[PDB]
């Protein structure tokens, strides 16, 4: 009865939040994300298993604006109406007060929709982790920092150094904290922090990438804009990586 | 106000003077008219500066939106029809008249003019605001088609001059802006540097003769300039 509908359970817990949560895992995909010096970036699987797909048209990276990016792990179809409620709120937030929503701000309202679902009765849980990527303004000396939240099935919303969702997120996870102790990620080149991140994804699920496997996407101080790397430019940090 | 829009090869130039207005004190010496809807879309605004600037606003919104959802930049046709929508919808509460342009790959320049009672009609050239009807014949006698760029932000700094020379309700700066498949240019022209007014005009230097002095002839020569 509390396996069915949201309620809790005599130890305090909620199944219905517990099972959102592995429903992220049986998608089957890994997602790594890494913010250094001057960037933010996030590489996720692309998995095309049938020959007859076309590529092209199968994407876990969205544009929310034009200054913020998505990554959807999990329930596909679940990520993408996440993803329209996520531009409407963008769209509302700029009519009213006239300028383009912040990074930290939208996250905060899409983990509210969440949290509203785990406490009225009758609508389905969305089985996914959202991830944000963004730049983001201080008020002191007004120069732009680059950042990573992560939205969960509970509502919980949170900011990483770096973080892994998906398959094996366990394994990826424990990689990134070694490597986490040599420097720490703020101090790194973007060809540094790419180089951990490939390692991390290949480690995990024990294989050889190509650049055809791998979908990847930037923001940076340079430009604010999140958009799609290049395949040549992910080639050249995967030959960097077979090298050493 | 007096704004237009212009085509030529390969885009378009949208111009406008500086003045707002109660009708006979000036508010804002240095407003702009020429209002972004998209990068390369650009509209020109008359009437109330409230109904105008509100409709802009929604317009660029709904543009905005609809970028992001088919991942491609937007043609000048759709931001006609929504802005069309949006004064048909609400033409007795609103005193607006509107001019969308711009440059898209699929149609190059397009210049579409949507006046009051919320019609739209697509073509090389509009006029509006109070200052438009000093210009009509200023364009039958003087416009070609495929003037170049440089042609054609000549030609119309040239217009908006001799608009505000005659009518009351504008005046101030000319501001000009140029779209077209590389970067958009704008340019502010200020008074003191104007292509055109009556002031240094030389057939206007001489004043007519209306206070001639008391004289034993009826022959009229000049103004009396002293007391006898």
């Amino acid at each position: 009865f509390d396996k069915y509908i949201t309620v809790f359970s005599p130890e305090g817990s909620l199944y219905q939040v517990e099972y959102a949560f592995k429903a992220v895992t049986y998608a089957g995909l890994l997602t790594v994300a890494i913010r250094c010096k001057d960037a933010v970036l996030v590489f996720t699987q692309h998995n095309v298993p049938d020959r007859l797909m076309r590529p092209d048209t199968i994407t876990s990276l969205h544009n929310i604006n034009k200054d913020i990016g998505t990554c959807i792990t999990g329930r596909a179809p679940d990520g993408k109406s996440l993803v329209q409620k996520a531009r409407q709120e963008a769209s509302e937030y700029k009519y009213r007060y006239g300028s383009p929503i912040p990074v930290s701000v939208l996250a905060k309202r899409v983990a509210d929709m969440a949290q509203v679902r785990t406490q009225h009765a009758g609508l389905r849980l969305m089985g996914v982790v959202m991830t944000f990527l963004g730049m983001e303004q201080n008020d002191a000396d007004g120069s732009w920092v680059p950042q990573i939240y992560c939205v969960d099935p509970a509502g919980w919303c949170g900011s990483y150094h770096a973080c892994a969702i998906g398959k094996k997120q366990i394994e990826a996870n424990a990689f990134l904290e070694k490597k986490q102790k040599n420097a720490p990620f703020h101090t790194l080149s973007q060809k540094d922090a790419a180089m951990i991140a490939l390692a991390a994804l290949q480690s995990a699920l024990g294989a050889s990438l190509k650049a055809t496997d791998v979908e990847v996407g930037r923001c940076s101080v340079e430009d604010h804009c999140f958009r799609r790397v290049p395949d040549e430019d992910v080639e050249e940090w995967l030959t960097a990586l077979a090298e050493a | 106000t007096t704004i237009m829009a212009v085509a030529f090869k390969g885009g378009v130039v949208l111009a406008a003077d500086s003045r707002t207005s109660t009708g006979t004190y000036v508010v804002n010496r240095a407003s702009n008219k020429l209002t972004k809807l998209a990068e390369k879309i650009y509209c020109c605004r008359s009437g109330s500066a409230a109904d105008t600037q509100a409709l802009a606003e929604q317009t660029a919104n709904y543009l905005e939106s609809y970028e992001i959802d088919t991942s491609k930049p937007v043609n000048v046709t759709t931001a006609a029809n929504i802005f069309k929508k949006l004064c048909y919808m609400n033409k007795w509460n609103i005193s607006a008249g509107i001019i969308v342009a711009g440059y898209d790959p699929l149609n190059g320049g397009s210049v579409y003019s949507i006046p009051s009672g919320g019609s739209c009609v697509k073509l090389d050239y509009a006029l509006g605001g109070s200052g438009s009807i000093f210009l009509y014949s200023f364009f039958d006698a003087n416009y070609k088609t495929g003037m170049s760029k440089e042609e054609c932000v000549c030609f119309c700094q040239r217009a908006v001059a001799h608009a505000y020379s005659r009518d009351g309700s504008s005046g101030g700066l000319i501001r000009t802006i140029a779209l077209h498949q590389g970067e958009p240019e704008d340019m502010t022209i200020p008074w003191t540097k104007t292509p055109y007014c009556m002031e240094k005009d030389p057939k206007y230097r001489d004043l007519a003769v209306q206070n001639p002095p008391f004289s034993s002839s009826a022959k009229i020569t000049v103004n009396q300039s002293r007391s006898e």
